[PDB]
């Protein structure tokens, strides 16, 4: 039994992909795959209009 | 009967001031996955 | 870009208002006809009404095809998507070559979306769910400019509990999505314990409610990869899918068409704008016959961008074929679909001008005699070799104590380093000793 | 109404108007997209 | 505004330009000349529309620039969007994930559309009260703008309601047959003026009419989509990702039988379509061998193909065949030959392209451009159309003149001039 | 200057690899020096162009300095009651009792800490590592709580792999990187430029050494031709003995 490898990095690296909400748009308006299994043709075509 | 010669835990990522949301999110993900999957792994107990 | 690259001096095509090419402007020297053609191509790209038009830049090595493409990119600006790819980048080990080509095609097409974002940010002073199940959540956020009480949609309570949000924590809540991020504890509570594993963050300065109207550019490929795999999901299959290694996938044409329909809907609504953009393929001779055949169909699409090719090969064998030769390594059928821009070789005066421009860009002072010697070397061997001799010669000058390049430094560097022709002569003179 | 303030009530009604506009815009945005397939189609096409 | 669909190489083609007798007009729906080829395409299109005969193959052969892809796009446009038209290139079947035969099978099953028709009784209303006594038995109250009733719930209904966290003010629909509950939205009250909303919440009006309703859904799916749906547990995700793999033949046979059963029951209709493979010469000998026997199925669409090869080498072999296609497959297909265009046809095509791009050209400019197109190629002249339009706009002109065409002819080279200039400086270029 | 390429050519046994090793030794550990062979870019895990992109990005480092509070001492007494707790730590010069929070109590419970152990704690993270027992390592001498400046040099490849996916840093140790998307790489390049402009980080260009570069094929050479033209390209050094 060996101790694990402790890999140390800069704290700024973990925030590299992070973008503040005031600097990014809502990608949920293009979410097509998220509607599958949750949204029906009835809701989109007959009810909501 | 074959045992690995060495056994280690997975490598850990350490930062002095990490985003305070990453670790709790990973902990919750692991907890949910364990609560859903550990009962299903009981048959492999003798092999392990 | 703090560091100086090979084309760090190219700022534009250097044309005038009439489209005619100045002799030396925007870092470009000579190649007047090619620069005028690239100006016409830039005017084509700006007039967004044409799709799938393709251009080939054909000429000897070192004549400025990549520089001309980068000048086109600079002329367009950062608002127009310029996707640079190398012909050998289509040989992926995860997806087929045609998928790589179509992914780059969609990368070149850009979409501009104008949106106002609202975020509630501050330290939590109260978190009270209101029972009717929970009808709503009343939260209290504090900033330097005051306190605000907010009524939250009950679906946000689950997110708040997952994020472990308590009083004294500094959080933000997205108005449009209900996303909650707990970005640490407030530093006013830093002394509540002598030793806690907590990240203490200053209180936000502005108002609790922050509004910003932003314009963000996305490409069709971003929406494609966003709709290739699901995100989130509390099901066991979704969680186990989060552990799976992310692999590029051959996105279906059904998904592409549906995303095109969504984009058209949002363009009609008036919140989106389309920027067709440019895809630059360098070393296109590294594409094989299958890639060229797929390009035949892709360029004929009404959705494709403007594609610029570059080739320095002469009459050479197409990569995927056995013995079929073509004028630029490109099948005659694809050559029939492109407008060819020809780049010519440079005169000694043009080489001296380019060497001077490179010296100015690299922050190097060079004397007139040193510049003439470098130009003579470039005439003897290559423009690239002379440009690459500037920095080592400047380093020798700095070591010797001189702030300018003299002729002796250039001579010493030409002695220290060899060009392709001199090394080839040495190799031919010593064939037996070198490895075969 | 001795303690009534006109500016405070104007601010409050402006806030209410902004809240209602936000509710409308978000309700329109969250139901704008139609599924590629939909639950009915997938259920019909899914054999046991 | 600028939509995602912009002026392409075939944006001017709206159809085949035929009359009721399939006689091609000289210039109709954006097509010029190619009378025999257009008549053959119209006959094939009538064959497609009838749908009786399965696995028919047609090869559109001719010299480059003679309108093969133009004719294919005309057939696709003339054919309704109801009938599937899968257009793929020959190079797209070489995949790192599935074999060539699997790719061709998937394209074939993508070319047959299945229109489904499901009628389902549903309950639709806004939730007023949910009372559960103790998770054993409870009552649910639903309302519309014209109705309101109370329901007795069982164990599974209560569990499903608790799983979906249905509460008061939610507008939901419940399927009577299966009991599944999907939430449409929630009603707006004075107390629901939220400052922040979740990503899925939306406010809708209370439904009107009667609480019990019938839902009719009609959609068109392909056989390949049903195969991908039934390939794995969440196979519909592969309809987005494309990570289908090689579907088992047993699954395909089961789905064929189930589709036949639906067709007999009246719940589905078959719309056989067209698979267009452009530049088929890129297919290998194995792909041709598979195509030979794939066309013999009763669920095979019409296969339209296009090559511009002469007697050349078949890929994957050392043999020479008239189109790059082995003669066994060529005996299975009808060949439509395209002839080169004349001066009048070239001028008419240039006029149509100019009208499509909204470019005004003088008649002298048209004569010069037609001469260039005959001398070099039609596509070169088509590109020069836009080049000359841009140059004319640069000099603040309104109509393209001969000077603009000469200017863009000097600026942009065709293949012949570029090849000559390269031969002049052959030693400069690499790997001659 | 970015993307400068040098070839060391000569007969076998003439010090080419010796010259490369001397160049690597003259540079300190601070500057990255990635040494690979031409054969190493041929992989079943990724493409050749992806392999050369990872070779390039391994050669450019991002130096980030940050300050942390480090508590190093010998444990005297640990008390936890049903949550509240106390911790007593001592050095050779001072002794102190700490009032513990919930998270630090959990961290000390997870890693068994008893009296006499010499441990160091990172205050912001609770990272407790036991470095021996004293009554074997001598107890620390000076102040118990020290503010330290920690400097990390992180390669662009490391940033890309860490931010490629959740728990993605494991791929820095087990391969398994796949082919990182160009969007992630462009985002990382933009963020690194932002850091450099804002002073949060410094760029340390390094050296990529490809011994026996003649094993590369035409596709890899064509990729290198344009990969050297980026502003984030390192200095490329190659060696070959071929005529
Ligand atoms: N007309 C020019 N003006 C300024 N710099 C040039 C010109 N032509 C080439 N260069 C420079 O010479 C170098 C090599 O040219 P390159 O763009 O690689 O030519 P090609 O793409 O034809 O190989 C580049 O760094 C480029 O900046
Ligand atoms: N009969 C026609 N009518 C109108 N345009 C045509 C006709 N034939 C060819 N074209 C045009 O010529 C160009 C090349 O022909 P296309 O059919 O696309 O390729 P090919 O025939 O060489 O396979 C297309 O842009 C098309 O619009
Ligand atoms: N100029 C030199 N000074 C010191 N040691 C050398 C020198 N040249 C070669 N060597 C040593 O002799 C051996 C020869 O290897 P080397 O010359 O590097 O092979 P290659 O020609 O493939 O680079 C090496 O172990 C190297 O350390
Ligand atoms: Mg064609
Ligand atoms: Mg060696």
């Amino acid at each position: 039994i060996t101790p694990g490898i402790c890999f140390s990095t800069a704290s700024l690296v973990l925030r590299a992909t992070d973008v503040h909400p005031l600097q990014r748009i809502d990608m949920g308006r293009f979410d097509l795959i998220g509607l599958e299994g949750r949204v029906s043709r009835y809701e989109a075509d007959t009810f909501l209009p | 009967f074959v045992m690995p010669p060495v056994e280690a835990p997975p490598p850990s990522l350490h930062a002095c001031h990490p985003p305070p949301w990453l670790a709790p999110r990973q902990a919750a993900f692991q907890e949910q996955l364990a609560s859903e999957l550990w009962p299903r792994a009981r048959p492999l107990h003798r092999i392990v | 870009t703090q560091r100086i690259a090979s084309h760090s001096h190219v700022k534009g095509l250097g044309l005038d208002e009439s489209g005619l090419a100045k002799q030396a402007a925007s870092g470009l020297v000579g190649q007047e006809n090619a620069r005028e053609a690239c100006g016409v191509i830039v005017e084509l790209i700006k007039s967004k009404k044409m799709a799938g038009r393709a251009v080939l830049l054909a000429g000897p090595p070192g004549t400025g095809k990549t520089a001309l493409a980068l000048a086109i990119a600079q002329e367009l600006g950062s608002k127009v998507p310029f996707c640079p790819m190398v012909g050998s980048e289509v040989y992926s080990t995860e997806i087929k070559k045609t998928e790589v080509l179509m992914e780059n095609f969609r990368r070149a097409i850009g979409l501009r979306i104008k949106e106002t974002k609202e975020v509630y940010e501050g330290e939590v002073t109260e978190l009270t769910p209101c029972e009717t199940t929970i009808s709503h959540v009343i939260i209290g956020l504090k900033t330097a400019k005051g306190t605000k009480q907010l009524k939250l949609d009950p679906s946000i309570f689950e997110s708040l509990q997952k994020e472990r949000v308590e009083a004294g924590d500094v959080i933000y809540i997205e108005a449009n999505s209900g996303a909650v991020k707990r970005q640490g504890r407030c530093d006013t509570y830093a002394t509540e314990f002598d030793l806690e594993a907590e990240e203490y963050v200053p209180l936000p300065k502005g108002d609790v409610h922050k509004k910003k109207e932003i314009i963000q550019d996305v490409t069709l490929h971003d929406l494609d990869v966003a709709n290739a795999r699901p995100q989130g999901g509390q099901d066991i299959l979704s969680m186990m899918g989060q552990l799976m290694k992310p692999k590029k996938t051959e996105i279906t044409d059904k998904l592409r068409g549906e995303i095109n329909k969504v984009v058209n809907k949002y363009i009609d609504q008036g919140i989106a704008e389309l920027v067709p953009g440019v895809l630059f393929v360098d070393e296109v001779h590294m594409l094989d016959i299958e890639c060229f055949t797929y390009l035949h169909r892709a360029l004929e699409s009404s959705i494709a961008p403007i594609v610029i090719f570059a080739s320095n090969r002469g009459n050479c064998v197409i990569r995927g074929t056995e013995d079929i030769t073509s004028p630029h390594g490109i099948p005659l059928d694809l050559l029939d679909r492109v407008m060819i821009i020809r780049t010519m070789l440079y005169t000694p005066q043009e080489m001296k001008q380019i060497i001077k421009i490179r010296a100015q860009t690299e922050g190097i002072n060079i004397s007139e005699e040193a510049l003439n010697h470098l130009g003579e070397i470039g005439t003897k061997t290559t423009l690239r070799y002379s440009v690459q001799l500037l920095t080592p010669a400047n380093l020798l000058a700095k070591i010797n104590g001189k702030d300018s390049i003299e002729k002796e430094h250039v001579e010493e560097i030409s002695e220290l380093f060899y060009d392709a022709k001199s090394s080839a002569k040495i190799l031919a003179d010593q064939q037996d000793k070198y490895m075969k | 109404s001795p303690f009534y303030l006109d500016s405070l009530e104007e601010k409050r009604k402006r806030q209410r108007s902004e809240r209602l506009e936000r509710i409308f815009q978000l309700s329109e945005a969250h139901g704008a997209l139609a599924p590629v397939y939909g639950t009915e189609v997938l259920d019909f096409c899914t054999l046991p | 505004v600028t939509r995602i669909e912009r002026i392409g190489a075939h944006s001017h083609i709206r159809g085949l330009g035929l009359d009721d007798a399939l006689e091609p007009r000289q210039a109709s729906q954006g097509m010029v000349g190619q009378l025999a080829a257009r008549r053959a395409a119209g006959v094939v299109l009538e064959m497609i529309r009838e749908g009786k005969i399965a696995g028919r193959a047609v090869l559109i052969a001719g010299q480059p620039g003679t309108g093969k892809t133009a004719i294919a796009m005309g057939m696709a446009q003339a054919l309704g969007p109801d009938t599937p038209f899968t257009a793929i290139a020959g190079s797209e079947i070489f995949s790192l994930e599935m074999s060539k035969t699997e790719a061709l099978t998937q394209a074939f099953r993508r070319s047959i559309g299945v229109r489904i028709k499901e009628e389902t009784e549903i309950i639709e209303g806004e939730v007023v009260e949910i009372q559960i006594d103790r998770s054993k038995v409870g009552k649910l109250t639903l309302k519309t703008t014209e109705m309101e009733t109370i329901y007795d719930l069982g164990t599974k209904m209560i569990e499903s309601l608790t799983k979906d966290k249905v509460q008061a003010g939610d507008v939901i629909t419940i399927d009577k047959a299966t009991g599944k509950i999907s939430k449409l939205g929630r009603s707006f009250t004075r107390a629901r003026d939220y400052d922040a909303m979740g990503s899925q919440t939306k406010f809708v009006q209370c439904p009107d009419g009667e609480l019990q309703k019938r839902k009719e859904v009609v959609h068109t799916v392909s056989l390949h989509e049903i195969d991908v749906i039934n390939s794995r547990t969440q196979g519909f995700l592969a309809l987005f990702s494309g990570d289908t793999g090689e579907i088992k033949s047993e699954v395909r046979e089961q789905i064929n039988a189930k589709v036949a059963e639906w067709r007999e029951e009246g719940k589905a209709e078959i719309i056989p379509g067209v698979l267009f493979i452009d530049e088929v010469h890129m297919l290998d000998i194995e792909s041709f061998s598979f195509l030979n026997r794939a066309l013999e199925s009763d669920m095979a669409p019409v296969l339209i193909m296009a090559t511009n090869r002469g007697i050349t080498r078949i890929r994957g072999t050392s043999y020479q065949s008239p189109h790059g296609i082995p003669i066994d497959l060529l005996d299975r297909l009808l060949i439509v030959s395209t002839t080169p265009y004349s001066e009048k046809d070239t001028k008419q095509i240039l006029r149509i392209r100019c009208e499509e791009e909204d470019v005004e050209m003088s008649e002298d400019a048209y004569t010069v451009l037609t001469r260039i197109g005959l001398e070099t190629s039609l596509r070169y002249a088509i590109q020069l159309i836009t080049a000359a339009s841009l140059v004319c706009r640069k000099r603040k002109g309104t109509e393209v003149q001969v000077d603009d065409i000469k200017r863009v002819y000097s600026l942009f080279l065709d293949e012949s001039r570029s090849t000559q200039y390269m031969k002049e400086y052959q030693d400069a270029f690499l790997f001659n």
